[PDB]
């Protein structure tokens, strides 16, 4: 039914420009305005602007007047948001949202497009183990990769309970770091194989690290 | 130029009780306000509009009162799927809309003291120029926890990073990790590496430490 489908995630070097699509399905594209808002994990939602699909007329938020350009294609029924002069605080999730008179409240929203602003280059994560000495806690420091995301599964999906995978942190290098840690009965090491399988699809990386101790 | 300010930034309440958030406007927006719920990794979904009118599919425990400058969303009888983030939004003058900062709703549970662990740098990472000591705070509640690093009793400042996970699904607790990164030269120059955890579920701080070797 009512569906907005935007483009995939994108990585930008600072000062470039990014163009996010948003395809509608399940309603009359020409009859309902399209809002663009954004969400950075340092604040809440930031409205970017409003476009009328039938006309193409726009009005942008005061914060973005100039850098943002909203357009549309009636044939393929797609709205486009283009943000330019990308500074490092423009990395965020970008949402298009359909407006259902003077009733402006947005529904439904798109899947969101993650746009990262950084000059770091694609890089595989280096995996290091977190071995336990004296229940027991074992872990996996996946370190210095770009860009996000990474997938961590223990034991090729065997061990799942007690597993805690931490959100990634952006280091001063511009690369990300995250750890995954699972608690296991202490007697099980010395008997059971506990492998940390990480994969990074951006940068052709498939690493397996046996996490054993002492 | 109309600003919406969200009630408290975070709220923890036990499942099944009552939850009250309050959106505030600098300018009187008359009625003219919507609410959104958003789960992590997902887009916001519409909840109420016109301050009080539930959206299609919005269950009856969600209600909202308003008119003027100060508004309120209320969830009677919390539920598992309601713990999320909630945003208010204004449309006082037609095309211009501004959102709130947000209020994250959390599950209130019993106090749980963290199980602490410390991990030295792995002998594969020292071959480069870095060393990482990792302190884990497993399955604790509430969120508030103060971890400090000390090397040779020298209290570290601005060289660790903290990351906290989302509230566990089966236990409703949190886990936290403090990663201290040093140069290998700085690492092998010191012996005792200690991570001290302060938490309201702890009679006294829990210090977990190790020696280089």
């Amino acid at each position: 039914q009512v569906q907005l489908v935007q483009s995939g995630a994108e990585v930008k070097k600072p000062g470039a420009s990014v163009k996010v699509s948003c395809k509608a399905s399940g309603y009359i594209f020409i009859s309902y305005f399209m809002h663009w808002v954004r969400q950075a994990p340092g604040q809440g939602l930031e409205w970017m602007g409003i476009i009328n699909p039938s006309s193409g007329d726009t009005r942008y938020a005061q914060k973005f007047q100039g850098r943002v350009t909203m357009t549309r294609d009636t044939s393929t029924n797609t709205v486009y948001m283009e943000l330019s002069s990308l500074r490092s605080d423009d990395t965020a999730v970008y949402y298009c949202a359909r407006r259902p008179e003077r009733h402006n409240w947005l529904d439904p929203w798109g899947q969101g497009t993650l746009v990262t602003v950084s000059s770091a280059s694609t890089k595989g994560p280096s995996v290091f183990p977190l071995a336990p000495s004296s229940t027991a806690a074992l872990g996996c420091l996946v370190k210095d990769y770009f860009p996000e995301p990474v997938t961590v599964s223990w034991n090729s999906g065997a061990l799942t309970s007690g597993v805690h995978t931490f959100p990634a942190v952006l280091q001063s290098s511009g690369l990300y770091s995250l750890s995954s840690v699972v608690t296991v009965p202490s007697s099980s090491l010395g008997t059971q194989t506990y492998i940390c399988n990480v994969n990074h699809k951006p940068s052709n990386t498939k690493v397996d690290k046996r996490v054993e101790p002492k | 130029e109309i600003v919406m300010t969200q009630s408290p930034a975070t709220l923890s309440v036990s499942p099944g009780e009552r939850a009250t958030l309050s959106c505030r406007a600098s300018q009187s927006i008359s009625s003219n306000l919507a609410w959104y719920q958003q789960k992590p990794g997902q887009a916001p979904r519409l909840l109420i509009y016109g301050a009080s009118t539930r959206a299609t599919g919005t269950p009856a425990r969600f209600s909202g009162s308003g008119s003027g400058t100060e508004f309120t969303l209320t969830i009677s009888s919390l539920q598992s799927e309601d713990f999320a983030s909630y945003y208010c939004q204004q449309y006082n003058n037609w095309p211009a809309i501004t959102f709130g900062q947000g209020t994250r709703l959390e599950i209130k549970r019993t106090v749980a003291a963290p199980s602490v662990f410390i991990f030295p740098p792995s002998d594969e990472q020292l071959k480069s120029g870095t060393a990482s000591v990792v302190c884990l705070l497993n399955n604790f509640y509430p969120r508030e926890a103060k971890v400090q690093w000390k090397v040779d009793n020298a209290l570290q400042s601005g060289n660790s990073q903290e990351s906290v996970t989302e509230q566990d699904s089966k236990d409703s607790t949190y886990s936290l990790s403090s990663t201290l990164t040093l140069s290998k030269a700085d690492y092998e120059k010191h012996k005792v590496y200690a991570c001290e955890v302060t938490h309201q579920g702890l009679s006294s701080p829990v210090t977990k430490s190790f020696n280089r070797g």
